[PDB]
RNA sequence: CUCGCACACGCUUACAUCAGUAACUAAUAAUAUACUGAUAAUUAACAACCAAUAAACCAAAACAACACUAAAACGUUUAUUAAUUACAUUGUUAACCCAACACAGGAGUGCACCAAGGAAAGAUUAAAAGAAGUAAAAGGAACUCGGCAAACACAAACCCCGCCU
RNA sequence: ACGAGCUACCCAUGAGCAGUUUAAAAGAACCAACUCAUCUAUGUGGCAAAAUAGUGAGAAGACUUGUAGGUAGAGGUGAAAA
RNA sequence: ACCAAAGCUAGCUCAACAUACUAAACAAAUACAAAAAUACACCAAAAUAAAAUAAAACAUUCACCUAACAUUAAAGUAUAGGAGAUAGAAAUUUUUAUCCUGACGCUAUAGAGAUAGUACCGUAAGGGAAAGAUGAAAGAAUAAAAUAAAAGUAAAAAAAAGCAAA
């Protein structure tokens, strides 16, 4: 299932259907539109899970790993570099667990760094002779591998145990289709031995 | 002539 | 609740009738005969998958009809809730 | 006044307005006013035997998927009739006039489950 | 099945068969005290008594005896932020009375765990102790206790 | 080309400065101040 | 087998219940029609059980344990239905050549629009049908004016959408002078 | 929104005057 | 005597006077429906 | 009469962009070009207003005559009503007569 | 103090359970059938959809014995065809509808005049003026356009105009 | 173009009138339900854009009333009050 | 000190080019009382525009008035007109291909009515709105800074006498 959003919607690093986002922007609000630089999917070279460097901010020159990207506002966020401190445990007469949350950053402020020399580079998309599209650095002239990142589900295929209601891999990949010219209905009738002799009468369509 | 002025109700939204 | 039998409430004339008016000298009953309808036939119940209902329908018909007719006799004689029956 | 945006269902009218909710009919009206239900009009669920079925509603998580290749008429023909046509043409017995032996149905009015008129719901 | 075109029936036509049914039903706990042999389902609005009887007798092999259906109307009174009525969908409710004397009671699908209750009590006690130790000393009169001297 | 007056604040204040010491609403309301200031002059 | 509407009794109180991934179109196509027909009811039972669990969770005012199972089951059933529909469409294209499984015609109703009138199944021909005969598939001469208004309204909407998009592009170029 | 800079500058002068009248600098 | 209650509701009269079939049975009612469609009305008839 | 409390963003307008630098560059195309083209042909705009000038009534009349066969229904109706109103006002109303 | 129960028409969940009411609805509070959120609900036997083609058929309903005039809705049988085989579909809540309102108004029918429904007064004091009622010495229309209103009266007459309902 | 869901008049289909006096169901009489609205007093941004209280007329008929249909503005309908 | 005040965006407007013009959705149901799968029919219809106005009245007349021929002239000419108001050609002439298209148009009482033909108002045809503002981050609300500038109040009720001021 998917949620619908008004055209005048502002993205705030929160899930659109989440309670925090709902309380931040009620369904009856329409805020001023922020200018977002148009960057296409074929030109968005900032992925999730790769090491990047910070250009401007309090942590100038520091490097961190990207943990999330928001294409709507051209935002990229790194874990624990550009941080402001906030209290998460709030009660009537008790406080604590003051954690550093981190603010989002723009593509003009975050640029990819190659793992060879660990120095900032500019990334340009190139088409390899093998039929693959891999990012190629221009300052040094080297390819940057795709930063594989775990999915939000939290399960890795290397360690998975089948439950009572999961098919085995061999059963799932077993091929038993015989491509003949019979419908599913006819094949099921033949398989189960259901015999029907009489046929439908003339039916007019108009 | 029996001239009468019918009252006009305010819009319900306000 | 009685509504799950299912039973449904209705409002109309509530009468206590024996088969004849109170002026009838034959105010006592001897035997009733009740014919089951085509809806409650044995074959219909078997198709409906109600094998043990074949006797339940008879029991319900007998209980309801005989109670109604005996109570009509009693109230024709002059007995009611606060004048409970003596015979 | 009455509403106009609300749906005009059978709950919003008089006693004489008894509109169906979308269920298919299952019979007609008999002689003495009762409803005669036709057995053939009632759908019969063709439910298979799942006792010895070794498949589950979910697949293994490590099982690989495949590239999306939707089945087309060309692929179906290549799979079901192309080898037979090629073998018969090599043998020299191929008859262009008669194709009913290869699964081709010149007329759909004969068989039970017709394709264009769509005589079957599902 | 629903949202499909049933073939027209005429005298002598073949029996109508549905292979992959499109009907999905739910088993609900009755909100009112029902007899032991009555089971409450929420069924699609296109389903009939005969369809539900076949659905229960064939797919699940349940010896049903009676089926009674009604249509429950969803409320259309709640208004959106644009003063537009929001309608809860109508739904069909079916009561199925079993045949062979079987009695069905809706189970407790969320049994509370003693270990979970103990863990919750321990967490609550720890939170209360943390609040008590974070509470300022009345005798200090608002002077912070972080500084040594 | 839509033209609107943007110095109406100063236009009003130039008159209201001469009526600050009046009594009633003549020291606040511009409609009642312009008549009172003219009579004062 | 009325207990099939519920999960295993040992998983009733569990907060999270794990399950495998959803079925995919290639895996469904690899299977035969017998296995597809059986898997339809295999998924139907699980979908009914999950709907029962969701309704019970709503009734008890508790979160449903791992509600992604219902989404996975719905996706698997949709994939199976799509595979069966693709096979039926390919076979009917091979045998009859008709793209649509239901007869229809491009008609012009009294409102001037061009509609796709699907054909219904009747026991009598069209010229003997009381209900069908009083329908009108044609436009009277007074409908051309409203058709022209519809055309002009759509043209205005499209033109102002294009102007809005051009203005947005120009504003973005002015705001980000990266050239 | 009224287009113009003269009104904004004049009101900035007025705001500076009000601030000086409210908090006289030493 | 007292006015203001000139509307006595009845679904049969409502549908027979301002219904879809009533509108479409006459050329002028079709024009009314076309006008409502052009304006963009949510409900063309009762 | 409430006026804004913040400085508006000062527009950095340049006088040496392409349009401002080449404004009306071929205004003397005829005079300095051995006449073939009038300065009329350099005017870009509506078809009924290229190299022409008139008051509101004349402009409406010319628009109806030139592009009146391609106007929308309501646009043509509004143009006809405006033409009628302008005719009546100009030929029947005023002071100097 | 007594307009209550149900059905038809009408509104469509305003009905029920739990919880909350600082504020929003009640023209005020208490809290709640009228506000808020969550969850549930109206189960058919009652009601709706529920044969044609020809023929025999003058002889009212009013306790209908038999009649009056204004001449009166309401039906069986015979013959030919009526798929034939459990379980079809739909309405089942409410303190409710039409009057801008939680309006002293307008609302069909069957039952009884309470065995069912409700409360005229938020708390004081007992100024004027105002509305309603009760009683009043002697007089009894002397008031007033008029015996209007009121009354322990509630009767008999003479004209004008329309025959009369 | 839209309006006879109020109202004017018709067309179908139904329903009401209890008690008393009279060979009477007599466009008779008393008087209920019911239908109208004579007079007065309150009310006059009121309970009400026509009401409340008292008092009145009819109440087996040229009567009241439910449902549905018809007559539409250079017109309809009208026991004429334009 | 309350009430309050200020954003710059949503989007609109006018033209040019243009494929050549009733968008997307149309699984099922939709002109039975629309969204109700299923029975022996009947279907279709045309007949001038009128008037408000001008002629200071009003009777003949009254440009445009939902029918193509555009532009430069002939020309407001010949003509037609209670020969009044006004209406008004033609014969005959001119018009070189494409890009160079955006704005001395508006910025939430403006610009489309539009956040929308939606709420709401009418039996219906129909009429028809108002309502947005923090921030890079609110996954920074023991939240931070700018105005504290309208009318209306409070801080702070009034002391003979009078268009309230000089
Ligand atoms: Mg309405
Ligand atoms: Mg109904
Ligand atoms: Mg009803
Ligand atoms: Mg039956
Ligand atoms: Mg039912
Ligand atoms: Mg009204
Ligand atoms: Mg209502
Ligand atoms: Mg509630
Ligand atoms: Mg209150
Ligand atoms: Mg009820
Ligand atoms: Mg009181
Ligand atoms: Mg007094
Ligand atoms: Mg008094
Ligand atoms: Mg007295
Ligand atoms: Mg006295
Ligand atoms: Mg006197
Ligand atoms: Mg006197
Ligand atoms: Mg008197
Ligand atoms: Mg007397
Ligand atoms: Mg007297
Ligand atoms: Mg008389
Ligand atoms: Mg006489
Ligand atoms: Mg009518
Ligand atoms: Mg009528
Ligand atoms: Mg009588
Ligand atoms: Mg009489
Ligand atoms: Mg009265
Ligand atoms: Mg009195
Ligand atoms: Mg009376
Ligand atoms: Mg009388
Ligand atoms: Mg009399
Ligand atoms: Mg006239
Ligand atoms: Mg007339
Ligand atoms: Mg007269
Ligand atoms: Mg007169
Ligand atoms: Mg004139
Ligand atoms: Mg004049
Ligand atoms: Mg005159
Ligand atoms: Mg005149
Ligand atoms: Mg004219
Ligand atoms: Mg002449
Ligand atoms: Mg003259
Ligand atoms: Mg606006
Ligand atoms: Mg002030
Ligand atoms: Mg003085």
């Amino acid at each position: 299932s998917k949620v619908t959003l008004p055209p005048n919607y502002r993205y705030g690093m929160s899930r659109p259907g989440s309670l925090s986002d709902k309380r931040k922007n009620p369904p009856g609000t329409r805020r001023r539109r922020v200018p977002v630089e148009p960057i296409s999917d074929e030109d968005w070279h900032l992925f999730c899970g790769d090491k990047v460097e910070i250009l401007e901010g309090k942590d100038a020159g520091k490097q961190g790993k990207v943990v999330q990207v928001i294409r709507q506002r051209n935002w990229v966020v790194v874990e624990g570099l550009n941080t402001h401190y906030r209290y998460v445990g709030k009660t009537v007469d008790y406080r604590g667990t003051m954690i550093p949350s981190e603010a989002p950053l723009l593509h003009n402020q975050v640029k990819l760094v190659d793992p060879t020399d660990r120095k900032p580079t500019d990334v340009e998309w190139r088409f390899t002779e093998a039929g693959e599209r891999v990012r190629v650095s221009t300052r040094s002239g080297r390819i940057i591998p795709k930063p594989e990142f775990p999915r939000a589900d939290g399960i890795v295929p290397e360690t998975w145990i089948d439950g009572p209601k999961d098919t085995s891999v061999e059963d799932a990949l077993e091929k038993t289709y015989v491509p003949r010219l019979k419908t599913l209905e006819e094949e099921v009738m033949e398989a189960m031995g259901i015999q029907e002799t009489r046929r439908h009468k003339k039916v007019y369509w108009y | 002539k029996k001239r009468f002025t019918p009252p006009t109700y305010q819009p319900k939204y306000k | 609740k009685p509504d799950k039998l299912p039973l449904f409430k209705r409002q109309y004339e509530n009468t206590i009738f024996i088969g004849s008016k109170t002026a009838d000298p034959l105010c006592y009953g001897h035997t009733q005969f009740h014919l089951l309808p085509d809806k409650l036939k044995r074959e219909k119940l078997l198709k409906q998958n109600c094998a043990d209902q074949i006797e339940v329908v008879f029991r319900a018909n007998a209980i309801a009809s005989l109670f109604a007719w005996t109570g009509a006799q009693a109230m024709y004689q002059g007995f009611w809730s606060e004048a409970d029956v003596t015979r | 006044g009455a509403d106009r945006m609300s749906k005009w269902t059978s709950k919003r009218g008089p006693r004489t307005f008894c509109k169906g909710r979308g269920a298919k009919g299952t019979g007609f009206h008999g002689r003495d006013g009762k409803f005669v239900q036709i057995k053939e009009m009632i759908p019969e669920l063709v439910v298979p035997e799942l006792a010895g079925f070794k498949l589950k509603p979910y697949v293994n998580y490590r099982a690989p998927e495949g590239t999306d290749t939707p089945l087309t008429a060309k692929q179906l023909f290549l799979e079901t009739a192309a080898p037979a046509i090629e073998k018969d043409f090599k043998a020299g017995t191929f008859d262009p006039e008669h194709l009913e032996k290869y699964g081709f149905e010149p007329t759909q009015e004969g068989k039970l489950f017709q394709l264009y008129p769509k005589n079957f719901p599902r | 099945a629903r949202n499909v075109l049933y073939p027209l029936y005429q005298l002598g036509n073949p029996q109508l068969r549905v292979f992959r049914t499109n009907f999905f039903i739910q088993l609900v706990r009755p909100g009112t005290a029902q007899p032991e042999d009555t089971v409450q389902f929420r069924i699609p609005m296109e389903m009939t008594r005969v369809d539900l009887r076949n659905y229960l007798e064939r797919i699940y092999n349940v010896p049903v005896a009676a089926v009674r259906t009604r249509v429950q109307y969803g409320s259309n009174r709640r208004r959106d932020h644009r003063n537009i009525r929001i309608k809860k969908p109508d739904y069909k409710v079916a009561y199925v009375q079993l045949a062979l004397g079987q009695t069905f009671t809706f189970p407790d699908l969320f049994p509370e765990r003693k270990g979970a209750s103990v863990d919750v009590d321990v967490r609550d006690q720890v939170l209360e102790d943390q609040r008590q130790k974070h509470s300022p000393d009345p005798r200090r009169g608002g002077v912070p206790g972080w500084f040594g001297l | 080309l839509r033209s609107r007056v943007t110095d109406r604040y100063w236009r009003v204040q130039e008159v209201l400065k001469h009526a600050r010491h009046f009594r009633g609403r003549k020291n606040r309301c511009y409609r009642l101040a312009v008549r009172a200031v003219t009579r004062a002059f | 087998g009325l207990e099939e509407f519920f999960d295993d009794p040992k998983n009733w109180g569990e907060e999270k219940v794990k399950s495998g991934a959803s079925w995919t179109c290639q895996q469904l196509r690899n299977k035969s029609n017998e296995d597809l027909h059986k898997l339809w009811y295999v998924l139907l039972k699980e979908r009914n059980m999950l709907l029962t669990l969701e309704q019970e969770a709503k009734r008890q005012r508790l979160p449903m344990p791992s509600p992604e199972r219902l989404e996975k089951v719905v996706d698997s059933m949709d994939a199976l239905d799509k595979v069966v529909q693709e096979r039926e469409d390919a076979l009917r294209l091979l045998q009859t050549g008709q793209e649509k499984a239901r007869p229809g015609a491009w008609r012009r109703d009294i409102f001037g629009r061009i509609i796709w009138h699907k054909f219904k199944q009747w026991p009598i021909p069209w010229y003997l049908n009381k209900k069908y005969n009083r329908k009108r598939f044609f436009a009277m001469p007074y409908v051309e004016r409203f058709v022209r208004m519809r055309i002009e309204k759509q043209a205005r909407i499209k033109a102002r959408k294009r102007s809005l998009e051009r203005k947005k592009e120009k504003f973005l170029q002015e705001k980000f002078p990266h050239l | 929104a009224k287009k113009g800079f003269r009104a904004a500058y004049r009101f900035q002068k007025e705001l500076e005057r009000w601030r000086l009248l409210r908090c006289p600098p030493p | 005597k007292a006015r203001g209650n000139e509307y006595q509701p009845s679904n049969i009269k409502r549908k027979h006077k301002h219904g879809w079939v009533r509108r479409l049975r006459t050329p002028t009612g079709v024009q009314v429906i076309l006008r409502r469609m052009h304006k963009g009305r949510k409900s063309l008839s009762h | 009469f409430h006026v804004r409390v913040t400085l508006p963003p000062r527009k950095v307008v340049d006088r040496w962009n392409e349009k401002r630098a080449m404004f009306g560059v071929y205004d003397n195309i005829g005079i300095l070009g051995n006449f073939e083209k009038h300065p009329k042909e350099l005017i870009k705009g509506p078809i009924w207003l290229r190299g022409w000038k008139g008051n509101e009534l004349q402009r409406c009349i010319r628009k109806k005559r030139m592009v009146g066969n391609r106007m929308f229904i309501d646009d043509l109706h509004n143009l006809n009503k405006r033409i009628s109103y302008l005719y009546k006002h100009f030929n029947r109303h005023g002071k100097y007569r």
